[PDB]
Order: structure tokens, then C-alpha cells, then sequence
RNA sequence: UUUUUUUUUUUUUU
RNA sequence: GCGAGAAGGGAAGUGUGUUUCAAAG
RNA sequence: AGGGAUGUUUAGCCGGGAAGUUAGCGU
């Protein structure tokens, strides 16, 4: 069974509706654009279906309680979630996003598409983020991040690191890229 | 009952009665501040004017003395949060930090030093951070001092202290060790303020580790242990170098705290005598033969013979160091050497 | 102009290389102009 | 292993139609359609380093 | 007018 | 991001349809 | 004497969205 609505934190109280649309009990094919992403193999709406509202008994509640969002895991780490705790608000900084561990690519139904090559039967150049400007809304996934977007060169070290670039002015300070996943960085 | 119901009653029905306002909408729900300011019949009217959330959330927080009152407290922090309105402050790290300690509840005190950084925007006052560390000497676990140092020194948000590295050294030399295992943790902190930013401890931080230096294997060895050692060299090495740290660190200090055969006493100023204790120590050799092996005091202890130092018509030291010597190294160690002899 | 030249160079080579590194805002980010 | 014990060599199999795949019970329509392409790709040098 | 903002802008008087 | 009544007989008599013409958002 | 001190609520217009509301003829 689907998962029950509900409502994420900073969001005043709302009236359920009794049906999910309006074709209800005429038609049946018929899906909503906002439909929930619940199945496994997909990604929430963001700020839609992320963070909903958490609740559990008094004894239970602690200081450990509120600090969930900053101890997620490497493949749900958001940049608003991964700069909070870094020095500075992580500032002067650099971050980049590693495709590499997607839910979708792993599990899911679709997890066996035929791609335009076939399959993978085996140095990269890599974007870089340069926050700026950091301002947080709601603390501590949401935030209104300006920074410098820029190229650079992986080296050959095991880990996924920049050795020196970046090297071109790509665009000035401009809003972040994306809001998935994250990395570290050298700063 | 003055002190159980008068007491519950009040806390229960605050927080109760508060959690059924957020059901309303957002037209009946207290305003985020305080009031408006000038810019939107005198200046004083208005301003503060009505309640925010905020305040009533605090006001109601005053009331708990008790373990019980400190779970219930923490079910009206959440409300705020999840309906966002919270706004992190200065004030709003102090008293959370506090609450928890008025409860009688160390234990989630220190969780909430590996917590904050991760939901607030400023860090807690210094004073509570420092309180703390004296809770746990009183009662009698020194052992629970090393984590929460170390947490609050790789933080980069908090600005480092030279107080905070005192606290530290006392708390390693109590702990219930052998002697050799006790001063060799000591020594690890004493290390590490010396080289991110070569810090200045005070001048008060010196002789506190060279006290116990000497006296508890260089002494030892040459007392009833060699009735007719394996890290000789390091003891002696490290007390000379000890004394040399302080110098340095004195002299830098000084110029930022109030912005300031042979021997040399004879146009040298009159300055403290104090110092001249440790250093009028005399090196008898690295192994136990004293006569064989080395062949490099009296001059020096001539400044203070009847234990009065020129303090009177002397000098004026600030903020210095224990006046007093050492009991258990000078008083039963020369009356030892002669006595006996 | 007498004493007004030195100043601009003075604050230029204390500048860093960086615009401007906001950390901390508390307001909504956003920018002012004017038209004299 | 199933379905590489069928085949003798690799000429039999980069010469193999559709009607003769299906007689082997071991193919479904996902692995049939998957190996006609892979074979297609190789002859004409098309798959040497995706 | 009140919660939500990844659709904006404006603020001076010799 | 794009497509989706592709499973519709419930309404109407001078209507639904057919025919003749016209239409440079 | 520093384990001190200092810090505390920014304002207006327009467009779109959700909950509650869905009473008005006074232009």
C-alpha cells in the first residue's frame, strides 16, 4: 500500500481531500503530474515529498533527535546538508557531484534499460562549485547558495580528487547546479 | 505542595494548551516578532507591544528543576521547528545548553556540543562550555574530560582560548593511573599547544607539569630504587626543555597581556625570583653513576637562602605563578643527602 | 587632489583576491542600484 | 552456462538466425533480443571500446 | 496586511 | 519534459446528416 | 582582573499558489 500523505516541516496544517483526483471512480488509467515517487528506483519531489514532518514519544526526544539531517547517509546528503557543518558554512570551498551511486542505477524497475552503446564492459573533467554567497532559509536543508561554476581535472590519486584546476571563467556567480548528492572538497 | 503541584500543574497545561493554537490557521497564530519598528505618537509605543512564539516558548522553560520537566520541555522545541518558527541565536544556544545542566542531567549536556552545529547558527556562551568541565571533577571521573576537549578544539566556529588548555593538564594528573602512564597523556596535550598557532599558555602552566617531572622517576630512581632506569634520557631532556617553553611563552605573553664562576645578577634589573626555583636544580648525571659518566647550583640558591625573596623591595609580578616551593622535592631532599650522609 | 589619490590603492592591495565572501546573511539575498 | 552449452563455437553462434534461437528453452524474450544486438554490433566494429 | 517564493523591482533633496 | 476518452450510444425532429460555396491568426 | 565587555525586532508595491472563508448590493 502507498505511503500516507504528509506535510513537511515549515508548513502550516492543510485538509486532506477524499479522493487523489477527480477522475476517482470513472476512470482509472488517468495519473496525476504530482504523483508520489515511493517506489523503489526514484527520487523525491525535493521540496515536495522529502522531509516530512517526524514525531515520536517523549521519551524518545533529545538533542541526538534534531541532528538526523546531518548524519544521512553518503547517497542522501544534500549541499545545504553537507555545508552546514563545515568550516565556515563551507565557504571558500570547493564541491562537485559524483553520478555514480543513484538509486535508479543500482535498483529499480527500470534498472535494465538498453542503453545507445549496449553495457559497460570496462582522468576526468569534472565540474566545480565555488560557494559565495550562502543563505539559509530553512535550516538545514534549504538554502539560497550563490557561487562561482567552473571545470576542472580529476587526478590519478584512488580517490575522486582536483588537482590544479579549476583553470577557466566559465560563468559569473550563478545559483547552485544541482540538489541531489554532494561530495567534499580540497579548500 | 507547593513545590510538586503547583509546579507540574502550570508546566503541563502551558505546553498542552500551546499545541492546540498551531491547529488554527495561520490568521490566529502569534506573530514571529516582537513588533514593528519605526520605519512602518511617540517613539516609545509599539516595538514591544505583543508575544512571540519564541518568548513564550522560553518564558514556559524556567519552571522545570526536576529530571521529569526536562523531557516535557523538549516536546515544545519541536513544535516551533516543525512549523518554523525558530530562529537561532545567541540567546537561543545559551539557555538550551543551561536547561539541561539546571536539570540535573550531565549526560545530555555534552551531546548537545557534537549537536549543535548541525541545526543552529550561533555557538553556545564560553562560560557554560568551561562549567561543565568542573561537573565532572567534582564528581570524580576525570576520564570523561578527554572528549569533549578535543571536540571543542576541532571546531573551527568557536575561537580558541588559552584558559581552556589549563583545565586540561589538571584533569590528566589526577586520574587514578600508574605514575609513568599518568604524566605520559599529560604530556600529549602540552604538545599539541605548540604548534597550530604556537599558542601562550599562561605562566601559571609550566610548573605544574615540571613539578611531578622530577619528582616522580628522576627522584625515585636514585632514592631506594638502586639498592646495591629506561627512559633516563627523555626525563632529563624533557625537564630543561620544559623551562625553555616557558621563557619563550612569558615573554611573548607580557607584550599583549598589559602591552610592556660567572653569572649575570649584577646589572640585570631586579626581576623575579620566583623562577630562579626550577632552574637552581642540579644535574647529577643521565644513569646512577654520578661520577664516572657526567662531569656537566650553589651561586643560583644564594637569591632566596631563608625562603624570602626580594619581594618587598623588589619587583611587582603580575598574575604570577605559586609562590611557594616544593614541599615534596626540596624539603625531604636535601635533608636526605646530608643527614644520611 | 592632495590627499584623495593615496587612499584607493591603499584598500586595493589589502583586498583579496576573492570579491566578496558572504558566510553568514541574514537577509534575503538580493542586489540595490541607483541612478545618481 | 545454459545457453553457452548448446552452442559448439563462436561461428555457430555469430551465424545464428531467430527461427533456430527458439528452439533452446533456456532464452527468454529479454536475453533473445539482447543477444541479436551484441553480435550485430561486434561484426561491424561497432562495440570495440564504448 | 498575516503561512508558502528556483517569477520582480523601488528607498537621497544643496 | 511530451502523449493518453484510442474500452463513450446518456441528449436532440425539423435536429442529426447530405449537397452547393467560401475561408492570407 | 579577558571565565570581562560588546551583539538582539528593517520597510513598501505588483503577479501567481494552498487552507480557512464563500456574510456584502451601502457605487
Amino acid at each position: 500500500v502507498p505511503p500516507p500523505l504528509k506535510s513537511g516541516i515549515g508548513e502550516p496544517k492543510k485538509t486532506g481531500y477524499k479522493f487523489p483526483h477527480v477522475f476517482f471512480p470513472y476512470k482509472s488509467r488517468y495519473r496525476s503530474p504530482h504523483r508520489q515517487r515511493w517506489w523503489p528506483g526514484s527520487a523525491p519531489r525535493f521540496l515536495l515529498h522529502s522531509h516530512p514532518k517526524r514525531w515520536a514519544p517523549r521519551r524518545d526526544l533529545s538533542f541526538a533527535f534534531f541532528a538526523f539531517h546531518g548524519l544521512k547517509p553518503f547517497a542522501e546528503k544534500n549541499l545545504y546538508e553537507l555545508m552546514h557543518s563545515l568550516p565556515l558554512r563551507g565557504a571558500s570551498s570547493y564541491f562537485w557531484r559524483e553520478a555514480d551511486s543513484d538509486p535508479w542505477k543500482h535498483l529499480g524497475r527500470k534498472a535494465n534499460r538498453l542503453q545507445a552503446r549496449g553495457v559497460r564492459t570496462q582522468g576526468r573533467k569534472q565540474l566545480v562549485f565555488s560557494p559565495r554567497e550562502i543563505y539559509y532559509k530553512r535550516r538545514p536543508f534549504h538554502a539560497l547558495v550563490f557561487g562561482r561554476l567552473s571545470v576542472g581535472q580529476l587526478g590519478a590519486s584512488p580517490p575522486e580528487a582536483v588537482p590544479p584546476e579549476p583553470e577557466r571563467a566559465e560563468k559569473p556567480p550563478d545559483c547552485e547546479s544541482k540538489e541531489q548528492r554532494k561530495c567534499a572538497g580540497v579548500s | 505542595q507547593a513545590r510538586e503541584e503547583q509546579r507540574r500543574q502550570a508546566l503541563k497545561s502551558f505546553i498542552s494548551r500551546l499545541d492546540d493554537l498551531f491547529n488554527l490557521p495561520h490568521q490566529q497564530w502569534l506573530p514571529l516578532h516582537s513588533g514593528a519598528p519605526l520605519g512602518a505618537l511617540s517613539p516609545t509605543n509599539g516595538r514591544d507591544d505583543a508575544l512571540s512564539a519564541q518568548e513564550a516558548f522560553l518564558a514556559a522553560c524556567r519552571l522545570a528543576s526536576t529530571r521529569g520537566d526536562f523531557q516535557w520541555c523538549l516536546q515544545g522545541l519541536n513544535l516551533l521547528v516543525n512549523f518554523g518558527r525558530l530562529r537561532p541565536d545567541w540567546e537561543l544556544s545559551d539557555r538550551l545548553m543551561a536547561l539541561s545542566l539546571h536539570c540535573r542531567r550531565p549526560e545530555q549536556a555534552e551531546q548537545l556540543l557534537s549537536a549543535f552545529p548541525h541545526f543552529l547558527a550561533c555557538p553556545p556562551s564560553p562560560v557554560l562550555l568551561f562549567t561543565l568541565i568542573d561537573e565532572a571533577l567534582a564528581a570524580g571521573r576525570p576520564q570523561d574530560v578527554r572528549r569533549i576537549f578535543a571536540t571543542m578544539r576541532e571546531q573551527w566556529q568557536l575561537a580558541l582560548r588559552p584558559a581552556f588548555y589549563v583545565a586540561a593538564i589538571r584533569a590528566m594528573l589526577l586520574l587514578p593511573t600508574s605514575a609513568d602512564q599518568s604524566l605520559k597523556e599529560a604530556q600529549l596535550v602540552a604538545e599539541d599547544a605548540a604548534a597550530l598557532g604556537v599558542p601562550l599558555p599562561p605562566v601559571a602552566h609550566q610548573l605544574l607539569v615540571e613539578r611531578a617531572l622530577t619528582l616522580f622517576e628522576e627522584r625515585l630512581r636514585q632514592a631506594d630504587l638502586p639498592g646495591d632506569c629506561y627512559t633516563t634520557e627523555e626525563l632529563l631532556n624533557l625537564a630543561q626543555e620544559s623551562h625553555n617553553r616557558l621563557l619563550v611563552d612569558q615573554a611573548r605573553d607580557a607584550v599583549r597581556r598589559h602591552i610592556s664562576v660567572s653569572e649575570l645578577f649584577l646589572w640585570n634589573r631586579a626581576p623575579n625570583a620566583h623562577l630562579l626555583a626550577q632552574a637552581a636544580w642540579l644535574q647529577w648525571a643521565a644513569e646512577r653513576f654520578a661520577e664516572r659518566h657526567n662531569a656537566d647550583w650553589i651561586q643560583l640558591l644564594q637569591q632566596s637562602c631563608s625562603a624570602s625573596l626580594q619581594e618587598l623591595a623588589g619587583g611587582i609580578d603580575r598574575g604570577s605563578s605559586l609562590h611557594r616551593g616544593l614541599p615534596p622535592a626540596l624539603l625531604a631532599a636535601l635533608i636526605r643527602s646530608s643527614d644520611a650522609s | 587632489a592632495e590627499r584623495q589619490p593615496p587612499r584607493p590603492t591603499a584598500a586595493a592591495m589589502a583586498q583579496e583576491i576573492l570579491k566578496r565572501v558572504a558566510s553568514m546573511k541574514l537577509p534575503v539575498e538580493k542586489d540595490g542600484k541607483t541612478h545618481w | 552456462e545454459d545457453i553457452a552449452a548448446a552452442f559448439s563455437s563462436w561461428t555457430d553462434l555469430a551465424n545464428a538466425t531467430i527461427d533456430v534461437l527458439q528452439s533452446v528453452e533456456g532464452m527468454t524474450n529479454q536475453q533473445r533480443r539482447l543477444i541479436v544486438k551484441h553480435v550485430r554490433l561486434y561484426n561491424h566494429g561497432l562495440w570495440p571500446e564504448n
